[PDB]
């Protein structure tokens, strides 16, 4: 008669590595890596992403004419651009703090597009009609659905001075631009005074601009450059405007509103129905899994990027089922 | 392994143990069979899924991280943003690693000792009743049948009950 | 997380 | 006849974690975490900290009229301001560069406030005694303690150019203003030139500053503007300024003294008669424990801030008392 | 625990040895009482001493680290700084809770492997003149007064001079 | 050690084997030598080959990395430079003591284990036509010749060929 | 007859730590830790670095007289400074945005001088002759071997405009500068306009300087300032230069090439015949070693730097040759 | 530090 | 890295 004491053993094949030896079969072991997406966009807890389309964040804020228009509000969990943007900044010139606009965007939960400065009702004595090939749309010269090209009427330009309120109980975004013509000839034919100037005032905000006139290397068929520039105006606060000549008017801004685990990522995929708590820009994660080897930009609620091949924890015996 | 049990003395495991980690091979008169035990089964479960458990719990959740974008006239920034970021994952890759490799080795030691253990524990409770037949088995200086058998597995093993037959035997 | 291995563990 | 062998044992309840189990009863151990404060601002390694009081930073350096006077020479540990800080810049407008001021001033560890201008004796021909009602104190109109407003005298602004040779043997903080009127009859009254302009010069540093003049919304009921400048003028070297307008002069300066382990905090807590190695905004630690979860701002030799709840190691056995 | 003999062959601990970590307890004609072992005790707070002092040396003195501000227009730096300062504080509160984890399963351990070691080093000194009655005991085949008890205790326990009498009574 | 053998109930090591880890001294009428285990040092020698080379491993080559430059108007920016390159320092610092010390507590356990192990299996293939003698030697109750010693081993030794002879001289 | 069972001993003083223990004596171990250097600067994978000798990165890419001339065309591995650069900017005034230039030339892995703009060729009816003294070399007065001080000729300063197309294949660094005079006679006598101006255009760069007059603290014997300007033209691209006072123009420029591992560093040892994998500025580590307490900065394939004197691993055992 | 737990250790 | 302390040992 005997007893004998002895352990498990099943027909396993996972492997697991240790300190003193790597590739050991065992019986049981917990996978701790997630390798594995979706290929899809989603939704992010419920609420779709802002998709900008052919535009990136330049083009869509200033208003580029190839860009489909989108809803007047829009509320989103992540910003996606494409990778080959192509419409952005149509007329040539520098976008101001650009980078620390994405960065305010970045937590920006909604917005709402209204008229701040209706187009024949606000610039009485000016001509709003100017228009660009840079910027063309169907062929035929446009111009930013968000911005207004002032010019001179009847042979003058007087000075405006107009202003608006915040009255959205939210903070308002607001976009202009400062012209500079490539000489002095083309500055009188549009604002009749070489010696132009733009003011932009706030309660916090304050800055005057100058039109610099040197002849420069075409950009997109122009020698004349645009200068953009953006404010975020307080509730309740008031922003002013007061100019003789190069001013881009603002005619469209944006009423603001923050969240929180918003981003922005530049993704390929497309937008699916379907739903998520973690986002890449290769696809949506579902896992409960601690680290994963997919992705380092990651919205929502993530496992840990890490860059393992293999992350694999034995639980069971060493097997050996001889 | 660390204490020479598993791999050791006990060669190989039993793909007829179906129902633990730990068990027994018994075989008498009655007829012979495969018993894990559950108590020993029971504890090391805890241990792993509590070991497993804070791997996961020491891991936060990763909430929304997403790169930025630097001008031309800002290199710097960009660099040390990208110095930050590859830091960072130099150290989580690192970690991650160490940390599976480590808790790995120490689970098979972890494995191996129970194993040891519950050998010892049957050894101490048989004595001189039984002669120790290498491989980790126990062949009874007397008769035992599946009562028997059970109070051994059970920890209830009455040496004096089989203490005279099994002197006679062993003689 | 729970580890399923045998049916008559206790959770 | 019996010998046994077996170990301690004891009372204890102290409970520790482990990997393969939880909430383990030991008859030893150590607590590796610090929780405990005295909730009191107390001197760092015999030094007491500078408090601001009513005042920030802004406040304290341009000398706003609502917070108390400090003594003329000062030495720190560490700089406190307190969270309602309500006297701080009192005429609106742009403190320029004042983060990377702070952050000078985080390693200074004494000031000596002395009069680099003296108002009857270095501006002839001008006007000093400009108060405005943003800078109030006593209900009564008034101005910043160290700077001076010059103005218009008997119909005229001559043309001004002063200047200071530091040789004080240290770093010399110079901070002066420039006054933005909202209205060109207003810059007329009150400087006599409509094309003013402010200079100031010295071996590293140079710039020169315009009036802007537009409207502006109201702030502290005023429509003007007035921008805040800072220069850290080297031993030995001479500062000038020179304007025919717009200057608000300097008349009081900080000579300064670098030090190690200062820093700035916001605090709540009182100072009291004490002395301590580490100081928190919560209040001093004193332990030579290596972790705490007390707060992640520090000043001195303090334990390293993680968020754990608990970090007690075993040193003694399993408990087993039964 | 691992080597199976605190809460495991030697079920509980004892209050009424107060003078050390590991002792014994013994019972003869003279009378019965506790004695600590201090090689082994001595041995046990050396290494553990060693060990707390440097988890305490590893972990460097925190000198000054305040807060920055940043204007309106700085929001990628301010949000850097901030990355910054949690992946740090991430990283550290991880280390030092998996650390403390790490260190207390291997101190258990170790205790648990210093009363083994004890038991088996009293076990080899008394042979074959006394026998292992469970629990971590042995009963002598021989009378062993205090000056034999503390022979056993401090390691220079006679074999032979016992060895008749104990064959005598093991018969 | 925590398995009690390496400076344990084997008190010092062998200068005069030179061939390996882990090994046996003989001692019989042909004459008397060391001779080292390779199975069990080889066994070894992988083991700790993998642990060295892991370590080595999971450290990745440091590129390039030097310092950069900002202006009188850039201390904040400077100084959280800074307070990167000093927080991955001293993380990395951290980690490198604390592994190598982690590692070098169970490698000297991991020889402890090897040479209990050892002789452990030596002791099971005798049984009782030997007797052990203390610190690790086994005194045979038969002539034990240089063949008889290849077969202890080398792990074939034939306890029924001896078992007679040991059973009289035992009496 | 006898067999006994034991462990190999051996001479060894190797001592390693251990949590428990500290100080163990073992047969056999592992040192991690690199401590060796040769004290040599020596070739990175067979490219011998960039040495500025007596100048910094100003001083060379200004064109300090002082600073030997290099070859026309140079390729390195990394650049070396040396810590006593008494020759830079030789010319006092501010060198704009100097940091971002030296970060952008940490990526670069050779150069090219070329004349840009012939001397005399490019600026008709200007004089091109201007030293001074603050850049003096051999005891004359001297000035940048890579800029011209251009001035007025036969009492006139005609508006200059001048351009340049990149059609080197590569990025071409383009530096001029602007002098800022101390008074306005000095102004006239050397530009003969006050209301001057200076403008630089490229397709992606649009920068306008005017002079600000102010008498100056004296800098190495200099009221009048310079400020250094610098802009990166992109291959294809044209730089278009218009002024008519106070231009420092560009003579020799530097067409650019991109790298990878490379950057600046200070160090003290000299160039031997010799290569290595690992450079730091104290000397060249030859190792495969995974940490090393060296030196923080590194260029190459280095060990990873920690501050630890010692990491000695055991692999043998506990050695008791008692 | 020191674990005086026990009155007659070394330290 | 390869440990030739004897040198009968494979590797
Ligand atoms: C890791 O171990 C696995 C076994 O668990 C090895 O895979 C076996 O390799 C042998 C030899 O080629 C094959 O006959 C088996 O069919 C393989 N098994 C499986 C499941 O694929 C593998 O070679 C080892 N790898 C390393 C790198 O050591
Ligand atoms: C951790 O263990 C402690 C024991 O050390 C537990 O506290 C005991 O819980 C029982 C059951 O409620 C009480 O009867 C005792 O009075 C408690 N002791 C003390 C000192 O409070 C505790 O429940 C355990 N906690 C967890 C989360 O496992
Ligand atoms: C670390 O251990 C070494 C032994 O490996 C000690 O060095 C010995 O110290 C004794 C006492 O002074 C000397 O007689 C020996 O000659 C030393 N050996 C060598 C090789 O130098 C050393 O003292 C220990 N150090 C610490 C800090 O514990
Ligand atoms: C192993 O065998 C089990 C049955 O015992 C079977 O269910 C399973 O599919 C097999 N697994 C693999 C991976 O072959
Ligand atoms: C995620 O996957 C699990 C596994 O099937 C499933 O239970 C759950 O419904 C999934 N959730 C989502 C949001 O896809
Ligand atoms: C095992 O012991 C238990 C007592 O705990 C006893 O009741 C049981 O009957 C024994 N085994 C069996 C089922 O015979
Ligand atoms: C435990 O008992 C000791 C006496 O042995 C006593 O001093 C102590 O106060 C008790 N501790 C607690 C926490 O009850
Ligand atoms: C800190 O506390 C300890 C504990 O009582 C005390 O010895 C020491 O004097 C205290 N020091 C200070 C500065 O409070
Ligand atoms: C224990 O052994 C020591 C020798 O080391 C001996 O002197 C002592 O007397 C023994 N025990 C006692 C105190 O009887
Ligand atoms: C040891 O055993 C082997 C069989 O594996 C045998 O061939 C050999 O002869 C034995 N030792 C010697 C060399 O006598
Ligand atoms: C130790 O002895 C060996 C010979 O066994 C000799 O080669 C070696 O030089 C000695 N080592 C030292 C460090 O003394
Ligand atoms: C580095 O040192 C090793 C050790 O002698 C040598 O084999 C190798 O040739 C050296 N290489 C260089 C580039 O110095």
């Amino acid at each position: 008669d005997t007893i004998c004491i002895g352990y498990h053993a099943n027909n396993s094949t996972d492997t697991v590595d240790t300190v003193l030896e790597k590739n050991v079969t065992v019986t049981h072991s917990v996978n701790l890596l997630e390798d594995s997406h979706n290929g899809k966009l989603c939704r992010l807890k419920g609420i779709a992403p802002l998709q900008l389309g052919k535009c990136n964040i330049a083009g869509w804020l200033l208003g580029n004419p190839e860009c489909d228009p989108l809803l007047p509000v829009r509320s989103w969990s992540y910003i996606v651009e494409t990778p080959n943007s192509e419409n952005g900044i149509c007329y040539p010139g520098d976008f101001i703090d650009y980078e620390e606009l994405r960065e305010q965007l970045s937590s920006v939960s909604s917005f709402e597009r209204f008229e701040i400065f209706p187009k024949e009702s606000s610039w009485p004595n000016h001509n709003t009609n100017g228009v660009t090939a840079a910027c063309s749309h169907e062929g035929k010269s446009s111009f930013y659905r968000n911005l207004l090209w002032l010019t001179e009427k009847e042979g003058s330009y007087p000075k405006l001075k107009n202003s608006y309120v915040n009255k959205k109980g939210k903070e308002v975004l607001v976009l202009w631009g400062i012209h500079h013509p490539p000489n002095s000839k083309e500055q009188q034919n549009l604002y009749q005074n070489e010696n132009a100037y733009v003011s932009v005032v706030t309660s916090n905000y304050n800055r005057r601009f100058t039109p610099e006139i040197a002849e420069r290397p075409k950009v997109r068929d122009q020698a004349g450059r645009m200068n953009y520039y953006w404010t975020l105006l307080k509730p309740g606060d008031t922003i002013i405007f007061e100019a003789n000549g190069n001013l881009i008017a603002p005619m469209y801004a944006f009423a603001l509103s923050r969240g929180f685990g918003s981003g922005i990522i530049t993704s390929n995929a497309s937008m699916h129905e379907c739903n998520t708590k973690c986002q890449t820009p290769l696809g949506a994660i579902n896992s409960s899994l601690p680290y994963q080897n997919i992705h380092p930009v990651t919205i929502g609620e993530c496992p840990k990027y890490v860059r393992s091949a293999k992350l694999r924890m034995v639980t069971g015996l060493r097997n050996i089922p001889s | 392994g660390l204490f020479g049990a598993i791999a050791g003395f006990i060669e190989g495991g039993w793909t007829g143990m179906i129902d633990g980690w730990y068990g027994y091979h018994h075989q008498n008169e009655q007829g012979s069979g495969y018993a894990a035990d559950q108590k020993s089964t029971q504890n090391a479960i805890n241990g792993i899924t509590n070991k497993v458990n804070t791997v996961i719990e020491k891991m936060n959740i990763q909430f929304t991280a997403v790169g930025k974008e630097f001008n031309k006239l800002e290199k710097r920034m960009e660099n040390l943003n990208k110095k930050v970021d590859d830091g960072f994952l130099d150290i989580w890759t690192y970690n991650a690693e160490l940390l599976v490799l480590l808790e790995n080795e120490r689970t098979l030691d972890f494995h191996d000792s129970n194993v040891k253990n519950l050998y010892e524990k049957v050894k101490s409770q048989l004595k001189n009743n039984a002669k120790e037949i290498g491989n980790g088995c126990f062949e009874f200086y007397h008769k035992c049948d599946n009562e028997c058998m059970e109070s051994v597995r059970n920890g209830t093993y009455d040496y004096p009950k089989y203490s005279e037959e099994s002197k006679l035997n062993r003689e | 997380r729970a580890l399923e291995y045998f049916e008559w563990l206790s959770x």
